[PDB]
């Protein structure tokens, strides 16, 4: 399992952004959306093939979980789709990234804007996204916006749509990494 | 399912389907909620989960 693939909660579905690890401890990154309230993930529709289990969840304010894995035969592949994954860098404007998700697949585009504030409402309001005019659907959330083979964001939420275009904002994935004390690989 | 407080600029993208009244599936209740505004009021919600 990659970056971009499904994730499935008791409540929902969302995509997995990067997987990580912290010695020989693995985990991979998600929105905190999708993590908070959630306990168990599953790799299916089904909830036959188990993942883990979230080990923190950070929404609203910022965008960004972690779930350990408990599964010990699943793969855990360092890249996105078949996209190795190097390392992690800041956004800057101008920047050509890509994002995929569990819905859409994979889209491009560029950063817009750093350091926007997003309000979901009812108090849901995050800081600090990252801008893009990358477009993104229901079932995306979490999955990973890189560049190259250098991990950027996680995806968080946004407007419009793939098919007329939208604008989709991310959580930096460096503020996630530090947080935990994990790195990609 | 209340959309009282939309429309709303941004949705998060989590998959957790509604049937709309135009048999579409909505990915989301903010989705759905915001195409209800789009719509003046007009579409509603047929049912949960996917059409």
């Amino acid at each position: 399992i990659s970056g971009g693939d499904a994730i499935y909660s008791s409540t929902g579905r969302c995509s997995l952004g990067f997987n990580v690890r912290s010695g020989s401890t693995y985990y991979f990154l998600t929105a905190g959306h999708c993590t908070d309230g959630a306990t168990t993930w599953w790799a299916n529709s089904a909830r036959t093939t188990v993942l883990g289990t979230t080990s923190g969840s950070s929404f609203p304010n910022n965008d960004y979980g972690i779930v350990r894995y408990t599964n010990t035969t699943i793969p855990k592949d360092g890249t996105v789709g078949g996209q190795d994954i190097t390392s992690a860098a800041n956004a800057t404007v101008g920047m050509a990234v890509t994002r995929r998700g569990s819905t859409t697949g994979t889209h491009s585009g560029s950063v817009t804007a750093l350091n926007a504030t997003v309000n979901y409402g009812g108090g849901d309001v995050v800081y600090g996204m990252i801008r893009t005019n990358v477009c993104a659907e229901p079932g995306d959330s979490g999955g990973p916006l890189y560049s190259g083979t250098r991990a950027i964001g996680l995806t968080s939420g946004g407007s419009g749509n793939c098919s007329s275009g939208g604008t989709t904002f991310f959580q930096p994935v460096t503020e996630a990494l530090s947080a935990y004390g994990v790195s990609v690989y | 399912v209340d959309c009282s407080e939309y429309p709303k600029p941004a949705c998060t993208e989590e998959y957790r389907p509604l049937c709309g009244s135009d048999n579409k599936t909505y990915g989301n209740k903010c989705n759905f909620c915001n195409a209800v505004v789009e719509s003046n009021g007009t579409l509603t919600l047929s049912h949960f989960g996917k059409c």
